[PDB]
């Protein structure tokens, strides 16, 4: 896999659909906590952004989302984030479509430009009724009375154990159900209707880009990977090396932060 | 394929 810029510009002026796959990678160079390894208290993402997780210690869950929901508000995007963003204003109007599929829940390519944006795993700020199902986006700091001043992430927090009465409740007239998350767990699947945005955009991409990812969850794993298969140019932009590297065209290395603005210029 | 999974 090559090293080479160069040759990476050159198909980069040509390209015409150009899908950006993005991971954890991109937030942590805003300074956001990606538990996947660090910890919540004695947890990472894996043990808590599950379905059993959420039935067993629903309280413990909601700490949590809590906890990265608070933490977001002193954050910002990144130079990564808004090279990313810019390319996809200029390109615009060259009649070049540019799109972003992340792995990430956090909202930074949001506030950093990006329209084009499918969001996989579901995102923080939106929550959704395990009684109705409605989807809501939610940003009320905090999302709810009991959890005020919870969620800390030192390890040896005695647990809140708020009743399940307490946590978020949906707030359609009548409803009265227990909020979750609207991110999507462990064990659970992707939204079709994103699944099939997917699909298309993967399908009749032009060049693929993947940045920031460890290449360890799928099935946002395999996406570069299918491009890559139909003969397509993909160039991983990550601190190191992943699984999935070596099939792919190009492999930059360093912090996405210092290679996308350039490679994206 | 659609199943969120870890390896
Ligand atoms: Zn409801």
């Amino acid at each position: 896999p090559s090293s080479s810029m160069a040759d990476f510009r050159k198909f980069f002026a040509k390209a015409k659909h150009i899908v950006i796959i993005s991971g954890a990678g991109v937030s942590a160079e805003s300074g956001v906590p990606t538990f996947r390894g660090g910890y919540w208290r004695k947890w990472q993402a894996q043990d808590l952004a599950t379905p059993l997780a959420f039935a067993h210690n629903p309280s413990r869950v909601w700490e949590f989302y809590h906890y990265r929901r608070e933490v977001m508000g002193s954050k910002e995007p990144n130079a990564g984030h808004r090279a990313i963003a810019e390319c996809e204003t200029r390109l615009g109007k060259q009649g070049r479509r540019v799109v972003v599929i992340t792995q990430n829940i956090d909202e930074l390519h949001r506030k950093a430009g990006t329209k084009n944006l499918l969001e996989i795993h579901g995102s923080l700020f939106k929550t959704r009724c395990t009684s109705c199902g409605v989807v809501a986006e939610n940003y009320k700091s905090p999302i709810c009375p009991a959890l005020s001043g919870k969620g800390a992430p030192e390890p040896g927090t005695q647990d809140a154990s708020i009743p399940v009465e307490k946590l978020p409740r949906c707030e359609e007239a009548g409803c009265g159900g227990l909020l979750r998350p609207h991110v999507v767990w462990f064990g659970e699947n992707l939204d079709p209707a994103i699944l099939e945005e997917v699909d298309r955009e993967l399908a009749h991409c032009d060049l693929c880009l993947v940045v920031g990812t460890s290449s360890v969850v799928y099935p946002a794993a395999m996406f570069a990977p299918q491009v890559a298969a139909r003969g397509v140019p993909v160039a991983e932009f990550n601190t190191e090396t992943t699984p999935a590297t070596n099939r792919f065209r190009f492999h930059f290395q360093g912090p996405c932060g210092t290679t996308l603005p350039e490679a994206l210029a | 394929y659609a199943l969120k999974r870890q390896g």
